[PDB]
């Protein structure tokens, strides 16, 4: 939430000669190189997998990477930074956390209390972090479940998350209220 | 100031070798260093380059002040509480063997008949001399 508000191989090709200049600056860096390298190769080859048309594409591909394996101006600093985290969000990484927040659904409904208690903690932390979350309907069923919950533990850490969501953003507090005004004879 | 002028001060010098005012007032510079910064930050090739420039510029220019200046800084640089010092003191003893070495020719050249005491030469002993009183005036020889 604070980063993202054939060229690609050029860009490749760019990375190389900063981290190349860098090598002179400090060593180590060689190792980088090489692993760069050979993450790109792997990439390329689980993308091909997935097709003469493509296989034409990456043995050009694939021949250019060895050549320029074998080949061992003016960009700088903050420039790498940009490109690197451009490519690295074409990887199948930047787009994980959505799948991860499914995972944590399972979890909700399960055999044992301290596990259920944890989990509703973190993700009490987790939309306090990023407060547009209360938007996907799974969740809010989720919450309102375990506001119902029969332990008094979740019970307490889900009006904690609710409260403090609350807190955060000053207006539409009053959509939440009544059912929270609701829980104070909870015995 | 130390991550910015580990930086940028090699090519300063680079750029304004001919001014002698420039380099003097640059000279200045490292005697308010962080010294750590050169082991925690892996930076001794800019280390490097310092050295070889300030060499260089030491090579261009006889008035006095910049001598002193960069006499001084390496008395800084050589201070023996940093782990750095033993490479600024060996290229240091490079220096002075270039230095004695023409100190040999002035002695030889005085000595013998010669050129019966050419002004050229005075003039070449004169840098030379005032070259290594300026590098003998902080440290041990």
């Amino acid at each position: 939430v604070t980063s993202k508000m054939d060229e690609i191989q050029q860009l490749q090709k760019a990375l190389l000669d900063y981290l190349d200049e860098n090598t002179e600056t400090d060593p180590s860096l060689v190792f980088s190189r090489k692993f760069y390298i050979a993450q790109w190769f792997r990439d390329t080859t689980l993308e091909t997998e997935k097709k003469e048309i493509e296989t034409t594409g990456q043995i050009m591909h694939r021949a250019e990477n060895r050549k320029k394996f074998l080949r061992s101006d003016t960009v700088d600093y903050d420039d790498a930074c940009l490109i690197v985290r451009y490519l690295a969000s074409m990887r199948p990484f930047a787009q994980s956390f959505d799948i991860y927040l499914t995972q944590i659904l399972r979890v909700l409904g399960e055999n044992a209390i301290a596990v259920r208690t944890k989990a509703m903690k973190c993700l009490s932390e987790v939309v306090a972090v990023d407060p547009s979350i209360l938007a996907r309907l799974d969740m809010q069923r989720g919450v309102h479940g375990r506001l119902m919950d029969n332990s008094t533990s979740v019970r307490e850490a889900a009006v904690e998350l609710l409260g403090r969501f609350v807190l955060c953003r000053p207006q539409l507090a009053e959509q939440y209220y009544d059912m929270l005004i609701e829980r104070i004879l909870d015995t | 100031l130390t991550e910015h002028f580990i930086i940028t001060l090699p090519m300063l010098l680079s750029k304004y070798s001919a001014d002698a005012e420039k380099v003097a007032n640059l000279l200045q510079i490292p005697q308010y260093f962080d010294l750590e910064i050169y082991s925690t930050g892996r930076m001794e090739k800019h280390l490097d380059a310092l050295l070889k420039q300030i060499k260089f510029v030491v090579e261009k220019h006889v008035e006095s002040d910049v001598l002193e200046a960069c006499s001084k800084t390496y008395s800084i640089l050589c201070s023996e509480e940093y782990t750095i010092q033993n490479r600024v003191d060996i290229a240091r003893s490079q220096l002075i063997d270039e230095f004695v070495d023409r100190f040999n020719h002035s002695v030889e050249d005085l000595l013998q008949e010669g050129e019966e005491a050419d002004d050229d030469d005075i003039y070449n002993v004169l840098s030379t001399l005032k070259r290594l009183t300026s590098f003998h005036n902080a440290h041990d020889l």
